[PDB]
């Protein structure tokens, strides 16, 4: 609540919105899921992997 | 028989020593793993292609 509302006149660089009601915006929530992306059924040779 | 004294008598020992290393080479392998796949964890092992089999 303190980096994604800009008051007008202020940088929004790191902000998500800048307005004339920007004190009074907050997360009502927020969610993240994370997807691993990796190569299955690693090698073995004599000398191993 | 009519066996020269010469060459012949080497010749003897020489098949003797012949027949003594083929043995020895066909019993001097050691009982072993010669066969290979000596990577502990392979109980899935498929080096090929696709579609393979264990017997006829």
């Amino acid at each position: 609540n303190n980096t994604a509302f800009a008051a007008v006149g202020a940088n929004p660089l790191e902000a998500i919105y800048q307005g004339a009601g920007a004190a009074d915006c907050e997360f009502e929530e927020i969610s993240y899921t994370v997807y691993q992306s990796y190569l299955d059924q690693l090698p073995v040779g004599q000398n191993g992997y | 028989m009519d066996k020269k004294k010469l060459l012949y008598w080497v010749g003897g020992g020489l098949v003797l020593i012949l027949i003594w290393l083929w043995f020895r080479n066909r019993p001097a392998a050691q009982v072993a793993s010669n066969w290979e796949g000596p990577p502990y964890m392979t109980y899935n092992q498929p080096q090929a292609g696709s579609v393979t089999l264990p017997v006829a």
